[PDB]
DNA sequence: TTAGAGAATTGGAGAGTGTGTTTTTTTTTTTTTTT
DNA sequence: ACACACTCTCCAATTCTCTAA
């Protein structure tokens, strides 16, 4: 079964990356800034791309921006698929990270959203939407490796399982793929073939000047990944953007 | 570029020192001596060490004593409202653990 | 004839409840309620004939809002719903649902029948909810019994604390691991109805579907802790508390120290012995499931307020009406009235913010009725606290580490008045806490694991007796009061009240107090003309919200002159600011937008009168008792 | 409109005075939904038959 | 064209087996001995 | 010993196929 909205969003975001076609800061000449940003990334072997929400707002009567805003968690994989093709088209040197080289895990980033919420304004109706938040940092965790994609091999026979997907808990295969063996136990995680990510936990509390009458400040836990770990510092004031999520009792 | 131009323009002035002293804590009437002291603390001295490895302190500590209604807390309020790295604490409502580390 | 729908275990038919409530909703008019009320004479024939709920529904449509209040007495006024009133109390879960689906259908019917421009899809998308209230007599928290389970209840109390918002699941989302088919499933009775096999025809496989947490749908839940009011506690015992569960609209409504009345179903549930197994305990947990919360305008109100403000005797009228049964003490009453109004709050782009609040100290002889006055202020103010000197610690008065932070008296009292009695009994250690809160109206904290600053826009009203416990005329006034100068400098008004013997005074006082015992429950009151407490509260509240006086140049000249007069001779710089603040409070009380010469002169006069300055020896600082 | 644990209980009486029980708040008002929800609880489905390869 | 006799495939009833469980601060109110 | 999770096994319900009236 296939989601048509995802494919149409994918190949519309593709066209935005191709031909946003803003004119120069000094002259009436088309500049194509996002293609230039891809070239810049190629020059410096970067892994993240920044997009302006105002540029997306004016595109195609705003429907694309609405779909990205209200259903970010559904559409984020399709946005990744859309960007991969464009980088292949104009800068295939960026697709890889001598023996063979694994693929680059690109990160899309957004800024200049219309409004900033307080920690006190987080409510369950907004789960999975795109938001921006501000507060004072009070604690930070050390950087830890998070398992992103896994690969296992069987003890009772020479067989391998690859690209197993994790979500919130450490997860392992359901069968031995070789039908000559039935053992489900004694898997081991191949640290060379599997892939990890950088992960950091930080904790924030409300701005003192914003607290309402007779009340006290609430707090929140925030997750940082990739090239943004250790950017935050205790006692500083920061502004964040991302999506709010819900975490189980593992 | 415009920031550099503005900074150069005020750097060139003959009367810069007096204007700087006069611009600390605008709401407080008089007490130019304390304002001058606050400016010099904010700028600070030069940190250094000797061949022996001993360090020489490069910064300035200040204390203000006064009888009531002398507006002495306004200086602390201005400093904590202005200086990029600063914290305000009350001697009654704080602990040694909360002051250093816990 | 046909199958029927029946509330389980009742033989009540849903058709009758639906039709009766529809008829009530589309034909009730306010005049019927006045028939149940004491007189037909009250009726305004023009207004009271109107279809009240149709008017409300039109407003809901055009204001874009989703909830309808309903006081249950109207169900008794209309003849067709006299029995529905009882059925509501006995079967709330079913009856309330019936009412909801009635209101939504009526809203649709209005736009399609009156053929209006509004989007039908928009109205179909929304949820509409009734919120019944004023159901009957309130019930004591300890007197709820196991025969009240699942019936509607009404409670009064005070709010202790609220937990943060909890996400509550409402719809589950499944996805097939092999073929990527998806299904949305409805949650009822807390159990997820997971499919046995993947429902796509060609992928009919077992264990094939799986849950996706962050594509589910959730709703807000919160728990509020309500405490028993002292009016109901048994003799020689301490108050109890009960927990309220609240959802969606009402979630963040209420703060610590609030005083409320609620309405909700009284529920009970089992609890498990361990998290591994289905074993339940024999005792059941109990709680309340609220559907409405209430705190304990018209052109006629504005007309009354403007007309009262035009009276010549207004200042004396308001002052003698805050505490009607207390004899004389007019200057004390006046100062307290100006504390109630307050100054104006000011904030600059730079140079800070300046307090509008007034601090008052009452000091003098025993039996002078100081503490009796504190009772009136504590009950008049919308928010506030009463406490005693030996009852208070430094932590309890401000804030408490518990890792979480918790509120004390001055924080609960924010925006209100904090009454402190036996102020002379608390230690110098505890009193030193008040310096920062009175000067700045903020509380700074720096302890293990917590460092922050909190707001405290709190007015202090204090009561004390002098050193030696009776005022000694052989010592100067500052030595009789005996507070240290850094703390005595922070009060806007300081009053001396003295137990001076005089036959003229004593006969009047004796006649006043003995007159209260001529009746069982007295109707007698000290004066012919006083305002009711409700209307007086309305006046003060409106004047606080709408009026914001400014300094006139004339007022500036008089303030400078007056300060130099008190100064040249001790008056500190705070005497100037407190004069400004008192003059502003006086201006609000007349509903003026400007401070004038008259207001400045009243502020000066009241300061001179409070500390008996005219009777003070200007050089020795002693008071001539003969001049009092 | 209201949450998943608020729900009351419904009874439906047939001809010949026999009664059934269903839960949830929408069943109180919508008989079509109640009738459909009633049959949906029942466990069995008949198992089924199935052309091309190579 | 119906139907009835024989063979093959599948479901789940239900019987069986193994398993897990009890159980150094830091902050704040109060009493007591010590200078 | 008392609820649970998981495995094993047998038996009959079911549909498919062939034959003759
Ligand atoms: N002017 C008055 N009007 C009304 N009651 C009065 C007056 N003067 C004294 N009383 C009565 O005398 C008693 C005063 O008690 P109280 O309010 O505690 O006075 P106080 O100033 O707080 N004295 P103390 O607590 O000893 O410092 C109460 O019963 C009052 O009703
Ligand atoms: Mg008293
Ligand atoms: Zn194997
Ligand atoms: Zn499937």
């Amino acid at each position: 079964v296939d989601d048509v909205t995802g494919e149409k969003v994918r190949e519309a975001f593709e066209q935005f990356l191709e031909d946003f076609s803003v004119q120069s800061t000094d002259t009436g000449e088309v500049e194509k800034v996002y293609r230039a940003q891809i070239e810049f990334m190629k020059i410096y072997d970067l892994n993240t791309i920044y997009i302006d929400y105002q540029h997306l707002s004016m595109r195609e009567n705003g429907a694309l921006a609405m779909a990205i805003s209200e259903q970010y968690y559904r559409f984020l994989p399709f946005l990744q698929k859309g960007l991969r093709r464009v980088v292949r088209k104009y800068a295939p040197e960026l697709l890889n990270t001598s023996p063979e080289q694994t693929e680059r895990v690109f990160q899309i980033s957004f800024f200049n959203l219309p409004t900033v919420h307080r920690i006190r304004d987080i409510r369950s109706e907004k789960i999975g939407s795109l938001l921006s938040i501000s507060g004072t940092v009070t604690r930070t965790s050390e950087v830890r490796p998070e398992l992103y994609k896994a690969s296992f091999t069987c003890d009772m026979c020479r067989a391998i399982v690859d690209n197993v997907e994790q979500s919130f808990k450490y997860t392992e295969p359901t069968f031995c793929p070789n039908p000559s063996c039935e053992n489900r136990a004694f898997w081991t995680l191949n640290v060379t073939r599997s892939r990890f990510l950088d992960w950091q936990k930080v904790r924030i509390q409300e701005n003192a000047n914003e607290i309402p009458t007779g009340s006290m400040p609430r707090t929140l836990d925030v997750i940082l990944r990739g090239d943004s770990v250790e950017r935050a510092k205790p006692g500083d004031r920061c502004k964040f953007t991302g999506v709010e999520i819900v975490v189980p009792d593992v | 570029s415009d920031e550099i131009n503005e900074l150069k323009e005020m750097v060139k002035d003959e009367h810069i020192y007096d204007k700087l002293v006069r611009s600390i804590a605008p709401a407080v009437f008089g007490h130019e001596a304390v304002k001058k002291g606050i400016l010099l603390q904010m700028l600070g001295g030069v940190h250094k060490s000797t061949v022996e490895g001993i360090k020489l302190r490069g910064d300035i500590n200040i204390c203000v004593v006064g009888d009531p209604s002398t507006s002495k807390s306004q200086f602390l309020k201005y400093v904590v409202g202005f200086a990029p790295r600063s914290v305000y604490t009350s001697g009654k409502a704080s602990s040694a653990a909360g002051l250093t580390a816990a | 004839s046909e199958p029927l729908r029946i509330i389980w275990g009742t033989n009540v038919s849903i058709q009758e409840c639906t039709t009766n409530f529809r008829n009530f909703l589309m034909s009730f008019k306010y005049k019927f309620r006045k028939i149940l009320d004491e007189r037909e004479e009250f009726i305004n024939n023009t207004t009271d004939e109107e279809l009240y709920y149709i008017k409300q529904l039109n407003e809901m449509r055009e204001l874009g809002t989703s909830n309808l209040n309903l006081d249950a007495r109207n169900l008794l006024a209309y003849k067709q719903t006299e029995d529905l009133y009882h059925q509501l109390l006995n079967y709330p879960q079913e009856v309330i649902s019936i009412m909801d689906q009635t209101i939504k259908d009526c809203m649709v019917s209005l736009i399609v029948d009156n053929n209006l421009d509004y989007d039908l899809d928009e109205i179909e998308t929304k949820f509409y909810k009734v919120r019944p209230y004023n159901v009957g007599s309130c019930k004591g928290m300890r007197e709820l019994n196991p025969n009240d389970i699942d019936k509607l209840i009404n409670l009064k109390g005070l709010v202790l604390r609220s937990t943060p918002v909890i996400p509550d699941m409402k719809v589950a989302f499944f996805k097939c691991n092999v073929c990527d088919h998806t299904m949305a499933v409805e949650i009822d009775r807390g159990v997820i109805q997971e499919p046995a096999r993947c429902e796509r025809i060609d992928c009919n496989e077992p264990n094939s579907m799986s849950l996706i947490h962050n594509r589910c749908s959730f709703a807000d839940k919160q728990v509020i802790k309500l405490q028993e009011t002292p009016d109901f506690v048994p003799d020689g015992q301490t108050p109890h508390s009960i927990s309220l569960c609240v959802y969606d609209e009402l979630v963040d409504s209420c703060r610590a120290g609030d005083r409320i009345e609620v309405t909700g179903t009284f529920r009970s549930i089992p609890i498990r012995a361990n998290s591994r197994q289905r074993v339940l305990k024999s005792l059941y947990k109990t709680y309340v499931d609220v559907v409405h919360v209430k705190k304990v305008i018209t052109d006629q109100d504005l007309a009354k307020i403007r007309e009262v403000a035009a009276r010549e005797d207004l200042y004396s009228l308001l002052a003698r009406s805050i505490a009607p049964s207390i004899y004389e003490l007019e200057d004390v009453k006046k100062g307290i009235l100006l504390q109630l109004f307050g100054g104006t709050n000011k904030t600059f782009t730079k140079g800070g913010r300046y307090r509008g609040d007034i601090n008052i100290l009452l000091c003098g002889d025993p039996s002078t009725s100081k503490s009796q006055i504190l009772q009136y202020v504590h009950k008049i103010t919308p928010r506030g606290v009463y406490t005693s000197g030996k009852g208070s610690s430094a932590v309890g008065l401000t804030a408490y580490i518990t890792l979480v932070l918790e509120s004390g008296a001055l924080v609960l009292s924010d925006g209100g008045v904090c009454c402190i009695d036996e102020f002379d009994k608390m230690s110098d250690s505890t009193r030193s806490v008040l310096h920062e809160v009175m000067e700045q109206q903020t509380i700074s904290i720096a302890k293990a694991g917590i460092i922050t600053t909190l707001n405290a826009r709190s007015s202090i009203l204090a009561s004390a007796n002098p050193i030696g416990s009776r005022y000694n005329p052989n010592l100067p006034v500052t030595e009789n009061i005996d507070l240290p100068p850094p703390l005595l400098s922070r009060f806007d008004l300081v009053y001396l009240v003295l137990d001076k013997v005089d036959e003229k005074n004593d006969r009047e006082l004796a006649k006043h107090l003995t007159n209260l015992y001529l009746e069982d429950k007295p109707e007698h009151i000290s004066q012919d003309d006083v305002l009711p407490v409700e209307f007086l509260t309305m006046y003060i509240s409106y004047a606080k919200e709408h009026i914001h006086p400014i300094i006139t140049e004339a007022a500036k000249t008089e303030l400078v002159r007056a300060y130099v007069g008190m100064r040249k001779m001790t008056a500190t710089t705070r005497q100037l600011e407190s004069m400004i603040r008192l003059a502003e409070a006086h201006a609000k009380m007349k509903l003026k937008n400007v401070v004038e010469l008259e207001d400045v002169q009243e502020a000066v006069r009241l300061i001179r009168s409070a500390i008996k300055d005219y009777a003070t020896d200007p050089k020795t600082g002693k008071i001539d008792m003969n001049l009092v | 409109a209201r949450h998943s644990r608020f729900g009351g209980l419904l009874s439906i009486q047939t001809p010949d005075k026999t009664r059934l029980t269903v839960s949830g708040s929408q069943a109180l008002v919508d008989e079509k939904i109640a009738l459909q929800k009633l049959d949906d609880s029942k466990k069995w489905n008949k198992r089924i038959i199935k052309a091309a390869e190579g």
